[PDB]
RNA sequence: AGACCUGAGUGUGGCAGGACUACCCGCCGAACUUAAGCAUAUUACUCAGCGGAGGAAAAGAAAACAACCGUGAUUCUCUCAGUGAGCGGCGAGCGAAGAGGGAACGAACUCGUUGCCGAAUCGGGUCUUACAAGGCCUUGAGUUGUGGCACAAAUAUCAU
RNA sequence: CCAAAGAAGGUGUUAGCCCAUUGAGCCAUAAACCUGAGCGCCUCAUGAACAAGCGAGUAGCACUGUUUGGGAAUGCAGUGUCAAGUUGGCAGGUAUUUGUCUGCCAAAGUUAAAUACAGAGUAGGAAGACCGAUAGCGAACAAGUAGCGUGAGCGA
RNA sequence: CACGAGUUGUUCGGAAACUGAGCACAACGUUAUAUCGUUUUGUUAGGAAAGUGAAGGUGUGUCGGCGG
RNA sequence: GAUGCAUCCAAGUGGUGUAUAUCGCAAACUGAUUUCUGCCCAGUGCUCUGGUCAACGUGACGAGAUUCACCGACGCG
RNA sequence: CUCGGAACGUUGCUUCACUUAUCGAAUGAAGAGACCAAUGGGUUUAGCGUAGUCUUCGGGCUAUGCACCGUCUAGGUUUGGGAGUCCCCUGUGGGUACCCAACCGUGCUGUAAACUGAACCAACGGGAUCAGUUCCGGAGUCUUGUUUCGAGACACUGCCAGAUGGGGAGUUUGGCUG
RNA sequence: AAUUACCGAAUCUUUGAACGCAAACGGCGCAUGGGAGAAGCUCGUGUCAUCCCCGUGCAUGCCAUAUUCUCAGUGUCGAA
């Protein structure tokens, strides 16, 4: 199908014409503003494959975040303790940039459910997502099978919490066995699983 | 609408005056001043006293002259109409 | 407005910079006449309505209920492949015999492809001015891309002059077409600043010829 | 250590500018068609003082170009600027003191003044009291004028930016001794918090690289780095020489 | 004229906002302390800080272990194991996993894709005792793709 | 004298029989819940037999930071660079280049139970080899009260 | 200490209803994090923040004027 | 001489001197007149003209990891 | 061993010209450029040729013409053409001294020593249906588009690398001992 | 018509996320309904200017929507 073609199309990102595509694409998303509805994805591959389908209550919004590592935010840059905890630039967010995009739309627009969020363009100091979101108020999404799960209070601010595949992947889900055995079910659940100290009864 | 309750309006002016006051001052200038003092809601209006006491009382008031107590309350000075008896009003209302 | 500002200097970029083949090829577009006798074409072969469909369906369940034993086709009246999808399905199986590509498809990378695959299957492709024009043809708001794939014995002579006059411009050009590069046009007043520096610099150099 | 008072001062706080009392920005004109192609007239009709500024300033009375109203600039008045004086401002304005006209259309040798470092700029430099810059010469095939400045350094800018005719009044301010800390408490009370200035020696060694000591001295050379991070750039930046300059003074600035 | 693309204004119908915060999820994150000093280390992926849910949360249906005569989503327990694993100024210290006995468990499903269809879809009116998983209508949205059928627990579906 | 009841509360001393309790049962119920997936009716669904693909700025890889028992790198982050899919990929805890074997198929999503409640609530219960009014909660009492501080707070 | 009283405004002071040094809501940016920045040198915001109306259309009421 | 100098700030189309413009801003020292301020650039600063010093590149041996050569700026000399 | 060239593709630097990224100004984004015409653009402004060279025979593609887009001006200077002083009382009042072309010019009604006047909400003229009722110009037109100006692919943005760096942070600064 | 207990129905001042706008102000709006009106008019009766009173709506963002609402763009076409 037309699929196919689209995904080569977007897998072939380094070639003349994707390339003159996305630096078009990347003065006009620096002209614009952080946070920017749009009616169609840019990507609607995808979009469909992530989640998005053209029905009623799907909203895209692309998000720009800017590139580079962190900076700690301490005055002067002055650290005050052991000379291990010294570092003011060199140190990175545990947390990605997509993770960062998505929180920001989800926390900007409190009244929709943040589903999912694909790259679509970075230049040197911006990088650009486009998230999914989903109404829980809307009569389609609320009486569709596929997307119906959303509508539940478990689900509020999930991008927040970390539940989103951008947040999966920072936070090492994405491996089992013994690749995540100490990041499973989460870090802190395995930290007190090792570290409980357990008093049985008769012993 | 989304308020529902239901509202008198013939019951209004009961809220806006309470009752009289009996204390020497206040029945001195029944007699000389034409003069009713009265204990009135604390967030009403001199117009809305002067209307309340002419649904109450039927008499018509020229001048209301108000204050608000140190302990709260709100106590109005009504100077009747010429035509009007204080004493004869008072005398009505039950105070003597 | 900012977005007014945007969309003209949008524009301008895309004429100043350099554009590769693939994308320049959407600038090259059919001619008017020709452009308007395939949407004559198309917007006869139109798909048929909501209201028609249904009418036809009734119609047909009323022909079952005349008797079961007697079967009624359901197929709809021949008329053009319409849909992403539909058409990509279409040329990929050869069963178009002429397809219409939109050259205003934003994202571009919808119908980027969709030249090179005609090509490749040896279907005669043409493109034209309006997504908005296919749109009006078809009965929708936009339109991609339409494929014809049969026509009736009265516009098989149109189709087919149709499909020579789209060769001429597309499908017999390849090589021109695969090789052409876009884009590097000058403004109006640069062009002029240009003009007006050649003529002031137009005799400097005379006097170093030995003639 | 504590923060430096050079440092602290770039926080603005108490040390900012003491702008109330001031008339506002002192410009040029617009640059806009009718100076760009004929010139515009104006009359002016006060001569003021602004606090801060030892040059006077005059509210030049002009019509509004595309509108019913008149608009009322405020420049720096060059030195015999008279009320009811006519200001001709464009290309078209004759060589007379007092007239604004693009740095192209005036001689070399003349003495301007508002100079604008870039056109449109509304005038920056030569705008102290007493102060003109002088017209070297004309490059036509760049289109730039070359200008020598008060401090003496020479600058290229395009003949198009615009420059008054004069020096700026006001000018032999600073031959009168002050005799007075109280004369130098009114001076500095309408520019800023910067009076009086403690030395730095007599500071203590938290605050200032020169404090401290049993005798009030710096232990260290005065001379500074040009790389040396903010609150140890105290005492002479990057200097080239010192001492008591001898057989000429030098150009002050970079090359 | 007109379109449709992008973007406004208004009407109409909604929702977000704060509290709580024991537990749980995401970030951010010390130091006292211990090393008889101290900088790696330790404390501690802890306190404090900033977000976000719920009666639990998270995890969860193999890009899993293993190396067997093999096992079979997740979670938890005992055990493995303070370990002849490992890590560490190899110092002070730190430190898991598979297997095994159990708890639980009707435990599995959905989309994109690919084929074959193609508006059959969704809202909105109106009607049926019905804001029906129903009929009828509707350009309103959608062909820049909504919906159906089949993909290993599989071997058609579609009529009548 | 009672006990299918001895149950431990009250009552002017130490109560099975002074009182209340201590049990079968009985009566009454918005919805939900449970019951030949309780059972009719209307409506609406619906079951059985009559060839190609599979998730790309992704996975890698380099450098830097961090985290881990994970050690020629256990995860993650920044930036650079960036696949394969016709020795297809990934894992197999000593880096490399091979070539064999085994297990599995990443880069959308949902999912109950067994688990936490380490300074929470709501409506109830059961208690205790606990404390006994300088104790046990700061608070057995008009206690976060009276009072104190510009305030954050502190607090009988 | 107990008990009972006492404060009356068209014009007084404030507000309605001015501007100042200033502040910081919106907006926009930034920040893992808004509980950060900017926000008067005429003055927000890449920024479509005017809902108000000079004429003249047309009706309605109040005039004068012309002829009949 | 402003795309400046000093300098705030975790950050931004962020902030202060600067509503400024060398008779100006910023940073030091000495301390009213008056009379003067000698010699020293070795040291240590500061400043201005032509061996070594990183990453990156570039090539090569090798199955490759690895390695080696070359290039390489302030700075210092 | 060294040196000389092609004639190719590629490329490491780099001059110069440019402009669209970007940067610096200014402005209420208030008048940019052209018309004065390419080393310009159109087969929805590519029409007509010519010569190659292709073709899916429908047409292209390279050159190279010609045509179109696409034009109007203050003023200066000189070339042609036509064509209408009078009242009242010497004074006063009212009026006429044109058009066309070329070339220059380049958007141009004002000043050039200054010494404080006023200017808004159009007069008016054409064309259609005295006055309506509309148009139109008065008050040029155009747009390969950029608010304008200055820079301009460097210096502006990330990341990696090295110097320097008490400006600041942490720590330490043995023992024995009349 | 006891009183207790329990609860399905009602009430529920001023604030506060606090949200018409402010605020050491029991302040001030704008719509849209009411109410009371001792001037005036009308015939104590109606009606009622100014005034005073009360209800409801009116923050910002987002999403959906418009019997298919009103617009902007030297965006793309298409008429003309
Ligand atoms: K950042
Ligand atoms: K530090
Ligand atoms: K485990
Ligand atoms: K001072
Ligand atoms: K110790
Ligand atoms: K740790
Ligand atoms: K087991
Ligand atoms: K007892
Ligand atoms: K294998
Ligand atoms: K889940
Ligand atoms: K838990
Ligand atoms: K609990
Ligand atoms: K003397
Ligand atoms: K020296
Ligand atoms: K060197
Ligand atoms: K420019
Ligand atoms: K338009
Ligand atoms: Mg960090
Ligand atoms: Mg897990
Ligand atoms: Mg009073
Ligand atoms: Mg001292
Ligand atoms: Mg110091
Ligand atoms: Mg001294
Ligand atoms: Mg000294
Ligand atoms: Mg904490
Ligand atoms: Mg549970
Ligand atoms: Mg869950
Ligand atoms: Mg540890
Ligand atoms: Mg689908
Ligand atoms: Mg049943
Ligand atoms: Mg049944
Ligand atoms: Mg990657
Ligand atoms: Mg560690
Ligand atoms: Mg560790
Ligand atoms: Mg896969
Ligand atoms: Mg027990
Ligand atoms: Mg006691
Ligand atoms: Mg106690
Ligand atoms: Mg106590
Ligand atoms: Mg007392
Ligand atoms: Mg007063
Ligand atoms: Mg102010
Ligand atoms: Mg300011
Ligand atoms: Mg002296
Ligand atoms: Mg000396
Ligand atoms: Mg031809
Ligand atoms: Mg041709
Ligand atoms: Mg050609
Ligand atoms: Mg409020
Ligand atoms: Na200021
Ligand atoms: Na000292
Ligand atoms: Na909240
Ligand atoms: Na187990
Ligand atoms: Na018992
Ligand atoms: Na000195
Ligand atoms: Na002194
Ligand atoms: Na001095
Ligand atoms: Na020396
Ligand atoms: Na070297
Ligand atoms: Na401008
Ligand atoms: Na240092
Ligand atoms: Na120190
Ligand atoms: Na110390």
């Amino acid at each position: 199908g037309a699929f196919m073609y689209l995904n080569e199309l977007w897998k072939k990102k380094s070639s003349d014409v994707m390339r003159f595509i996305q630096r078009i694409r990347s003065w006009e998303f620096r002209h614009q503003h952080t946070v920017v509805r749009l009616r169609r994805p840019t990507r609607p591959e995808k979009a469909r494959m992530l989640g998005y389908k053209t029905k009623q209550g799907f909203c895209v919004f692309r998000v720009r975040v800017r590139r580079g590592g962190r900076k700690r935010p301490v005055h002067k840059g002055i650290t005050y303790g052991k000379p291990k905890t010294s570092g003011v630039l060199g140190m990175k967010l545990n947390k990605n940039n997509q993770a960062v995009a998505e929180q920001r739309l989800g926390k900007r627009f409190g009244n929709l459910r943040v589903l999912n969020s694909y790259w679509v363009n970075m230049d040197s100091t911006f990088k650009w997502y486009e998230v999914i979101a989903v109404d829980p108020m809307c009569k389609t999404i609320r009486r569709d099978p596929r997307i119906n799960w959303i509508v539940n209070s478990v689900h509020k601010h999930r991008e927040q919490r970390g539940l989103t595949s951008a947040g999966r992947k920072h936070r090492g889900l994405r491996h089992k066995g013994h690749k995540a055995s100490k990041l499973r079910p989460s870090y802190r659940a395995a930290w007190r699983r090792n570290n409980r100290i357990v008093f049985l009864r008769k012993r | 609408s989304n308020r529902v309750t239901v509202e008198s309006k013939d019951i209004a002016a009961f809220n806006v005056i309470r009752y009289p006051l009996t204390t020497d001052k206040a029945m001195k200038k029944i007699e000389e001043n034409n003069t009713l003092t009265f204990i009135v809601d604390s967030r009403a209006n001199k117009t809305e006293i002067k209307k309340a006491m002419r649904k109450l009382y039927q008499v018509k008031a020229v001048k209301v002259n108000t204050l608000i107590r140190p302990d709260g309350l709100k106590k109005a000075y009504i100077r009747l109409s010429a035509a009007h008896d204080a004493l004869d009003t008072a005398n009505k209302i039950g105070l003597v | 407005p900012t977005f007014v500002t945007m969309q003209r200097k949008k524009r301008v970029l895309q004429r100043r910079l350099k554009v590769p083949p693939a994308l320049n090829q959407f600038t090259k577009v059919l001619d008017r006449a020709s452009r308007n006798e395939a949407l004559k074409l198309i917007k006869k072969y139109a798909p048929e309505t909501r209201k028609a469909r249904r009418e036809r369906l009734q119609k047909v369940a009323e022909e079952k209920k005349k008797d079961p034993k007697k079967t009624v086709s359901t197929k709809a009246p021949l008329a053009v492949v319409t849909g992403l999808q539909e058409v990509t399905r279409a040329i990929e199986k050869k069963q178009a015999r002429m397809v219409v590509i939109a050259n205003n498809v934003d994202p571009v990378e919808l119908v980027l492809w969709m030249p090179n695959l005609c090509r490749a299957n040896k279907i005669p492709y043409a493109i034209v001015k309006d997504m908005a024009r296919l749109g009006d043809a078809i009965g929708r708001k936009t339109a991609t891309c339409v494929a014809l794939t049969d026509v009736n014995a009265e516009d098989e002579a149109t189709l087919k002059n149709l499909i020579r006059s789209v060769n001429a411009r597309f499908l017999s050009r390849s090589d021109v077409i695969r090789r052409q590069w876009g884009g590097l046009q000058l403004s109006l007043r640069s062009r002029a600043e240009l003009r007006k520096k050649h003529a002031r610099n137009a005799g400097v150099d005379a006097a170093a010829i030995i003639q | 250590g504590k923060t430096v008072l050079s440092c602290r001062k770039g926080n603005g706080s108490v040390y900012q500018v003491h702008g109330h009392k001031r008339l506002g920005p002192a410009k040029l004109r617009i640059l806009d068609y009718a100076e760009r192609h004929g010139y515009m007239r104006g009359v002016v009709k006060s001569i003021e003082h602004e606090a801060g500024r030892g040059a006077a300033l005059a509210r030049v009375e002009f019509r509004h170009p595309y509108k019913f109203r008149r608009v009322k600039e405020l420049m720096v008045a060059p030195e015999g600027m008279f009320t009811g004086q006519s200001v001709f401002c464009g290309q078209k304005a004759p060589l007379a003191i007092g007239n604004v006209l693009p740095l192209g259309q005036i001689t070399e040798g003349c003495i301007v003044c508002n100079v604008e470092a870039k056109p449109g700029d509304r005038g920056t430099l030569a705008r102290a009291s007493g102060d003109y810059c002088i017209i070297i010469s004309h490059n036509h095939e760049t289109g730039r004028t070359r200008l020598k400045l008060p401090s003496g350094q020479k600058k290229s800018v395009p003949s198009t930016s615009r420059a008054m005719i004069g020096i700026i009044s006001g000018g032999g301010r600073i031959e009168k001794p002050v005799l007075k800390a109280g004369n130098s408490f009114y001076r500095f009370r309408g520019k800023r918090n910067c009076w009086p200035k403690v030395r730095g020696v007599a500071r203590n060694p938290v605050e200032h690289p020169h404090g401290g000591g049993n005798h009030q001295h710096i232990g260290h050379p005065s001379t500074v780095s040009r790389h040396s991070p903010p609150g140890q750039k105290v005492g002479l930046i990057a200097a080239r020489r010192t001492g008591r300059i001898r057989g000429g003074k030098a150009v002050k600035g970079a090359w």
